[PDB]
């Protein structure tokens, strides 16, 4: 049996409800028992999944009553009222009618204001520029939305050989993300050239945030 | 209280073999069905199998993916779950959480275990190095670059400083593992006070601390 979640993610404001799709390729309705063999389950980044759900809409123990699970054959869904910073998660629709399977999940994200990421730029330690390579950082911290375009530029020209970004989750204390740019060069081409920026072009302004450094100036 | 804990991950060739265990407690073992579901990182659940309970004879199933190539057992004396796995690949990449499942009524897995990380991959361990990333309020960061396999676990003063913190998801390029994490601070407490990033990599008996200095 084929399990399929629909949308992958979405975003729902603080105090709002959100309503999650999970489709079966044939019927989990055991007619013996008049019971959608159907579970929901919550997880939390980095952290061991938990049943919300059974038998379509029913709440697991010390689920509180603002989570709700319908639905029936193949066609169900979840619904969260009252969507606060605890829920940030996938969840998972599982069906357990003839052995067991998992949907794909749906990401729930926070919808929150708009915000312009905090902008910092790092040469290469001293310790690493001892070392056989240079690595230049940038991190773009508590922005939001999450999607955001950096450049690196290196004595004026853009740079893409060797920059490699990484996104944190959605974060739990205000609901922004944050990304890192790395750029790693070897130490001779680091020492090759002197001007080094970082450009975050986000939605938030029609001007990108540059910060800069002259390898010369440190 | 139930218990469920997994043991047995790490890094392992492909094409070899491994041992999971799933060690249990707080409830009546041989009630239950149990099962094994694995998640690569970053991507969904996928369910592998099960072993039924007392009443249905112990007997197993498996899903289509490890059919035949994984083995579930039980030691009821232990209150003790295992999956034995061959003929390892990459795309079994995955941590192994075990769930304790069916009891002939109930239709869920209310129990979960914290998971074992397995690696496939023919990448050898490699320890990190820590780097510092020196500069209202004041972001300063680590580098930890050049490590395999994951996990590694950054934390700032031992873990007294956790506001403020992103710790970013690691990249892997020519198998080596590179993350930074920054932490934000006040001015007025940096660089009056001290700041240290510990690194740890289990895989490699690795313990690092490295002072931020201005
Ligand atoms: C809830 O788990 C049940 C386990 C079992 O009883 C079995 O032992 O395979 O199968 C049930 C199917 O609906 C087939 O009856 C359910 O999948």
């Amino acid at each position: 049996i084929v399990m399929t979640q629909s949308p992958s993610s979405l975003a729902v404001s603080a105090g709002e409800k959100v309503t999650m799709n999970c489709k079966s390729s044939q019927s989990l309705l055991n007619s013996r028992t008049r019971k959608n063999y159907l579970a929901w389950y919550q997880q939390k980044p980095g952290q061991s999944p938990k049943l919300l759900i059974y038998w379509a809409s029913t709440r697991e123990s010390g689920v509180p009553d603002r989570f709700t699970g319908s639905g029936s054959g193949t066609d169900f869904a979840l619904t969260i009222s009252s969507v606060q910073a605890e829920d940030l998660a996938v969840y998972y629709c599982k069906q357990s009618y003839n052995l067991r399977t998992f949907g794909g999940g749906t990401k729930l994200e926070i919808k929150r204001a708009d915000a312009a990421p905090t902008v910092s730029i790092f040469p290469p330690s001293s310790e690493q520029l001892t070392s056989g390579g240079a690595s230049v950082v940038c991190f773009l911290n508590n922005f939001y939305p999450k999607d955001i375009n950096v450049k690196w530029k290196i004595d004026g020209s853009e740079r893409q050989n060797g920059v490699l970004n990484s996104w944190t989750d959605q974060d739990s204390k205000d609901s922004t993300y944050s990304m890192s740019s790395t750029l790693t060069l070897t130490k001779d081409e680091y020492e090759r050239h002197n001007s080094y920026t970082c450009e975050a072009t986000h939605k938030t302004s029609t001007s990108p945030i540059v910060k800069s450094f002259n390898r010369n100036e440190c | 209280e139930v218990k469920l804990v997994e043991s047995g991950g790490g890094l392992v060739q492909p094409g070899g073999s491994l041992r999971l265990a799933c060690a249990t407690s707080g409830f009546t073992f041989t009630d239950y069905y149990m099962s094994w579901v694995r998640q690569p990182p970053g991507k969904a659940l996928e369910w592998l199998g099960f072993i039924r309970n007392k009443a249905k004879g112990y007997t197993t199933e498996y899903s289509a993916s490890v059919k035949g190539r994984f083995t579930i057992s039980r030691d009821n004396s232990q209150s003790s779950l295992y999956l034995q796995m061959n003929t390892l690949r990459a795309e079994d990449s995955a941590t192994y959480y075990c769930a304790r499942d069916h009891d002939g009524y109930y239709e869920r897995f209310a129990y979960w275990g914290q998971g074992t990380l397995v690696t496939v991959s023919a990448a050898k361990t490699t320890p990190p190095s820590v780097y510092p990333l020196a500069p209202s309020m004041v972001t300063l960061g680590c580098l930890v670059k050049g490590y395999f396999p994951e996990p590694v676990t950054v934390t700032w003063n031992s873990g007294s400083l956790s506001s403020g913190v992103h710790t970013f998801p690691a990249v892997l390029q020519s198998d080596l593992y590179t993350l930074s994490s920054s932490v934000t601070v006040p001015s007025s407490t940096w660089p009056s006070e001290t700041v240290t990033c510990n690194v740890a990599h289990p895989a490699s008996s690795t313990k690092v601390d490295k002072k931020i200095v201005p």
